[PDB]
């Protein structure tokens, strides 16, 4: 997930994409400053919280870390579609 | 420059959150209003501008491996696995 | 334009992020979901397309009255 | 040539939709970061900004097909037919 | 005349209704976005400025009359009536 | 306790109070708008705006009376308690 | 004179209906714009100096019972006893 | 003197938005820069300095009909008003 | 204890939420007037707001009896788990 | 003399940031204006009273108080003008 | 007295931003204020030095200690009134 | 020579507030980039003239214009490295 971010953000809501961010370890503080300061504006708020997860735990093993948490909750029908555009 | 080398990756990889970087790195609040007034419209100069201050600082301890260190401790990692990443190319 | 008078009466993550944006605004999700529609189903023949959803869905009604606004 | 069709081309398209077609061309977030912090409460200047920042990214040759591709590319025929007749 | 009076009335007028007619007399997308993007969390520097730039898209001459037809041309004969009645107790 | 009797009053009983002390429909509608889903905020600056609106007179009274007619005034009695 | 106060008033109340106050009593929207880019992120300073550009506006004959009155008008009760509290 | 007047009423009439009739009214986008960095907290100064910059590169071409054309297409209508109120009461 | 917050305001102010911020310095002895200027000053900007709201308060309030008071303060607003984790954090750092 | 000079000393203590809009009302050239404000970087009051000479070395006879006062009128600058006005009406005793 | 200067320190060290609050409970103008601004376009802390040394050299022997550590607490600045109130103490 | 200002023209002529990664890839120290900073705090067309200056008399030798839109290349700038390619061209078929 190099630059990345943008596109597969385009598949998830903003309920999977922070709670993929959450089950990663991110602070609920970091999550509540994007919102308050990205208030009714929901595009903005899924990229930040993706790319603070790639800051958070780092650039070695990105890809590998989505596909799991993305799929484990019996959320694997659209998971299909995401290897597609990699 | 060695530093400057690892410098330049932290001031263009990091925008709005330089005051965690810049507090979480032995600089006070006044300084860091000094830096904000200086730079009223600029962010990757407050950025090199806090790095400056804290290498002034530390002056002899001021080494990569501390500010990857530092780095790591704030939360942030990719821009510490870049300087890291450079280190080892560069 | 044409958009605020097709608002009449009347990609899934567009329109979760227009109902997250605008919870408590009925009309404002509205009047951007229809046009967030009508741009991705194209400039051309809009009056077509809209034409064809309508009676598709079995809306004859809006179709009717929204000939009596164009006309 | 879009050197000169820059602003009347950013006074076409919204915030988001120049913020994502200058992602998609692979800007950095430092940059938007930057432009954002600098040009506060001012949404033109911003996306003026943003459409310079890309442009000095890309080139003056395979600009404008660069542009309209990536326009349609997202479903918006809307306003890249706008940027033609302009041009 | 509504040079000083763009503020009362952006006041006494909702935005759900500012909007309304300022998508109704020539205003483009490009604007009215910008103006909700700045201004974040504040909804009256967005109702003076919608205002604002409709009576500057408009000029100067038919600015009153201009507004009262569009007013009229729609449900706000309420609203109509109490701007005619401020702008009587005003002069 | 500005929060706490958002919570305690119901969001019809807080519409209610506040047009109990003359809070015009521009004003309601911009506190709306201005905050989104922080509807504490929101009660918390909605009730400050009509405190200072129906002066430092004529308030605890204003509140009773609003209670009373909600028959809601041993709760509402509570919250008054605790604050003051 | 009440060149005194006005480092008062503005810290004893809000920004943006002590723009509207001086907006309502003559003063164009450019000025108010000016004074906003004047001083980005620095709202106190912005308060004093659109209550300095009011009164500079209004004039020293008779500059405080004119803005007690426009405030009354204004529901402003609290804020029109509270400037004679200090 | 007749265009010294015609700022007066523009430079005290437009805001924020003087980028669009500055670029309308031929005017570089580095130009631009230099006068958002030579005035950063004098806009009424910077609106003056960009009508100074345009009249300079237009020269003759620098006349009241120019100025008002040019507002009035870029849905600068009030303004090309008021300064052709202030022109046909002169 | 006699802990000195001077050096812990960047790091506390990171635990706390805005909304919970907020509350607790108005209802802590903090007006209205400083809260708008704050959020007009740093708008779109809450880590640096959580900052700006604790030192004001931290700064009208001086220095002596300051962390004891904000941890009364807490436990009194039912969230004694983040006054917990303050004093993790100040044993850690101490 | 001491008349006028009692007037602007009001005027270098009561304007700021505005001694451009004064001075393009009270006769001076924008030239003359980016001229003196490239010439003192770094006293605003020295600006004020350079912005105030201009006017005083140029009208000479004309330049009178009342004129200033009605020019600050023109220009919005009406409490200044006032506070220059009881200058003159208390000397006006003598 | 010198402690002034050992004061003088701490509260260059202590308020950014909110120094103008300090340039108006103090002995300073708005037009002063405005001035010191200029003076220091880019930094604060000798701006904040300013004020303090301006409003020192117009108290003259007045003010030494007790009207800095009693001016700093009607415009708040609680804090800085404590530290100037310890390094008094030593030294 | 001649042929070397031209190419300095268009580059003062398009970049505005951002000559600071100009500066700082085109081998100009952060205490040099304050100083130009100072010395010249309104007008950005003379600090990016200064920047060029400096970076040209550093190189000496090795100040050319394929160096220049090399470097102009290595910081992010395309939209100039046509522009200064552009010009190149004009002058040696005009002469």
């Amino acid at each position: 997930l190099s630059k990345y971010i943008t596109t597969i953000a385009g598949v998830m809501t903003l309920s999977q994409v922070k709670g993929f961010v959450r089950k990663n370890g991110v602070n609920e503080a970091k999550i509540d400053e994007i919102k308050n300061d990205n208030v009714q504006d929901t595009a903005e708020q899924k990229v930040q919280l993706l790319r603070n997860w790639h800051q958070l735990h780092g650039k070695k093993e990105a890809y590998d870390t989505l596909i799991k948490d993305l799929k484990k909750a019996n959320l694997c029908t659209l998971a299909e579609k995401i290897q597609t555009i990699i | 420059e060695d530093l400057c080398a690892a410098f330049n990756v932290i001031c263009d990889n990091v925008g709005k959150d330089w005051r965690r970087l810049a507090r979480q790195l032995k600089v006070s609040d006044t300084k860091i209003d000094s830096i904000e007034d200086r730079y009223p419209r600029n962010l990757t100069e407050r950025v090199r501008e806090s790095l400056r201050i804290w290498k002034n600082t530390e002056k002899e301890n001021a080494t990569v491996a501390h500010l990857v260190g530092a780095l790591r401790s704030c939360q942030m990692n990719l821009v510490a696995d870049l300087v890291q990443e450079v280190q080892q190319a560069r």
